[PDB]
């Protein structure tokens, strides 16, 4: 806890959430431009959040170019600052302003392999993210992409015991998850990858669904209903119904036409069914379809 | 397997064994607390063992509270009268980070008694934020438990219990406990209760993992075997009486072995 507000001037608003609003600010003695979370906890009669506890636990340990840096944390009167490093913009707003006519093969490598990176790191450090979406992934303006909001992260244990079921925005969130599976583990950080994969190829989202219902057919209409070959235990599972319609597997060169050989091969990977034979993040870097990248890694930050 | 992170199960371990060290409290920071004794801790942990089973708490709860309140206690010097407030707040941070449903802070308050108010143990849950530095994910007896259990041939139920049983009582006891990682609990409980299940011993495939034998398990498998077999005698019994319920297999019931031989 080597700062106090003095030292920090506000620039403007960059974001608000649950538990308050974001703004960068610059460091007047150092320069340094970053990202104040405020925690309000005036307001809490339930002292400091959970999901702050979380945060800034799991975040003082992850060290890593992709994963966003935690500077500092200041505890004032009933009021909580984290200090973020700053990034100018979210994947999301990325893909919304500047990818109208897409985000070239290169950018989305080096993207899709920082991720991985920042991933691997996490799982390799027992942190579950539980929410990897691209307004959670900050890009500067050197070309790194970084993994943020840790406000839903877990530390988990091995093996991984029965955590909060329904997380992930919905549309990012795994098939184990949306069929009450008891047990979750690495692979749903997988899935959201995936998705996210598809997305920054395509630019809208794989699978938008407006129920977890909605959610889970949209995903076997795309990948094809799952039976016990392709995932043991699937037809066991506690919101597993034998009613579910019988959806063929689509060729999954017909899931993101504009992707290469190399590209579905990983991207079916990543969204295997059966999280046991879903790809790692860690596996995943060996990757042929990031044979290519040769954007030099972001420097660690301190 | 995925459960089982086959692909970060040796990166985790070794990143445990590492904050182990990192989250480790004082050896002998109860002879420099001038107002509290060894005896008042295993009176508080006792009650944090009923207050976990009370609000059907996870035992990883309980781990990580003890961790908190034995860090705390290593730099801040504490009254008895304040004593039981540092295990409440505790309680309530191993609770927000590692429950699904915490308890509300008021059930905090009101397992205390109304000793102390709602402003008191939220006042004291950012004392131990700032005193531990927000430094939360500690490294448990439990985290390491069920890593070595998973080098079970077969998976024994009552093993698992018995060891994870074996695990809690040495929270009780600063004297000796304070002394060892839970890297090395974990071991002594895991060979403890291997052996008196099924007469087996540390297994090979752990002293690959861990780099510890029975030779380096020596001190601690001694001292818990001791605190096995005199666990009816002593004055804390709530973990015990935990252990009958079915839920754990009622291993406490089960008779430690005379010798380890
Ligand atoms: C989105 C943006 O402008 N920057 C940013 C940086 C860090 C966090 Br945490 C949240 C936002
Ligand atoms: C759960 C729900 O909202 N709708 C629904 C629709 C079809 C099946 Br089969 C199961 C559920
Ligand atoms: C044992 C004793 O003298 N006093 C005392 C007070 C509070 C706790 Br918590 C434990 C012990």
């Amino acid at each position: 806890g080597p700062g106090s507000m003095e030292n920090f001037q506000k620039v403007e608003k960059i974001g608000e959430g649950t538990y308050g609003v974001v703004y960068k600010a610059r460091n007047k003695l150092t320069g340094e431009v970053v990202a104040l979370k405020k925690i309000r906890l005036d307001t809490e009669t339930e002292g400091v959040p959970s999901t702050a506890i979380r945060e800034i636990s799991l975040l003082k340990e992850l060290n890593h170019p992709n994963i966003v840096k935690l500077l500092d944390v200041i505890h004032t009167e009933n009021k909580l600052y984290l200090v973020f490093e700053f990034l100018h913009q979210d994947l999301k707003k990325f893909m919304d302003a500047s990818a109208l006519t897409g985000i070239p093969l290169p950018l989305i490598k080096s993207y899709l392999f920082q991720l991985l990176q920042g991933l691997a790191f996490c799982h390799s450090h027992r942190v579950l993210h539980r929410d990897l979406k691209p307004q959670n992934l900050l890009i500067n303006t050197e070309g790194a992409i970084k993994l943020a909001d840790f406000g839903l992260a877990r530390a988990f244990g091995v093996p991984v015991r029965t955590y909060t079921h329904e997380v992930v925005t919905l549309w990012y969130r795994a098939p184990e998850i949306l069929l009450g599976c008891k047990y979750y583990s690495t692979a749903v950080d997988i899935w959201s990858l995936g998705c996210i994969f598809a997305e920054m190829v395509t630019r809208r989202a794989l699978f938008p669904g407006d129920s977890e219902i909605d959610q889970l057919f949209r995903i076997f209409r795309t990948l094809g209903t799952p039976d016990e070959v392709v995932w043991p235990g699937v037809t066991s599972m506690p919101d597993y119904k034998p009613s579910f319609p019988k959806w063929a597997r689509q060729d999954f060169s017909k899931v993101v036409p504009p992707l290469d050989e190399d590209g579905r091969s990983l991207l079916s990977q990543m969204l295997h069914y059966d999280p046991n034979k879903r790809i790692s993040a860690k596996a995943a870097l060996a990757h042929p379809f990031f044979q290519d990248v040769t954007k030099p890694v972001p420097h660690l930050r301190l | 397997g995925v459960n089982e992170v086959p692909d970060y199960h040796e990166d985790i371990h070794t990143y445990l064994r590492e904050m182990e060290v990192k989250c480790k409290p004082k050896v002998g920071y109860m002879k420099k607390q001038p107002d509290i004794t060894n005896s008042m801790r295993a009176i508080l942990v006792d009650w944090l063992v009923e207050v976990g089973e009370e609000y059907k708490l996870q035992n990883e709860t309980l781990h990580l509270a003890v961790n908190y309140i034995d860090r705390f206690l290593s730099s801040m010097s504490v009254l008895r009268g304040k004593l039981q407030l540092v295990g409440t707040a505790a309680m309530l941070l191993a609770s927000k980070f590692e429950e699904i449903y915490p308890p509300e802070v008021a059930e905090f308050v009101y397992i205390t008694d109304d000793t102390y108010t709602k402003k008191q143990v939220l006042r004291m849950e950012h004392l131990v934020l700032k005193v531990l530095a927000f430094d939360l994910a500690a490294p448990t007896i439990n985290q390491f438990l069920t890593q070595y259990f998973l080098h079970q041939q077969p998976a024994n139920c009552k093993v698992e219990s018995l060891a994870m049983f074996l695990g809690e009582l040495s929270l009780i006891d600063a004297d000796p406990y304070l002394k060892y990682l839970p890297s090395v609990i974990a071991a002594a409980a895991f060979h403890l209760a291997l052996y008196t299940v099924t007469g087996q011993s540390w297994p090979e495939s752990l002293v690959q993992k861990t780099g510890y034998t029975l030779e380096t398990l020596k001190p601690c498998l001694l001292d818990l075997h001791q605190t096995y077999l005199r666990a009816p005698q002593h004055a804390q019994q709530s973990i015990r009486e935990k252990y009958k319920n079915s839920k754990y297999h009622g291993v406490s019931l089960l008779n430690p072995p005379e010798t380890l031989n």
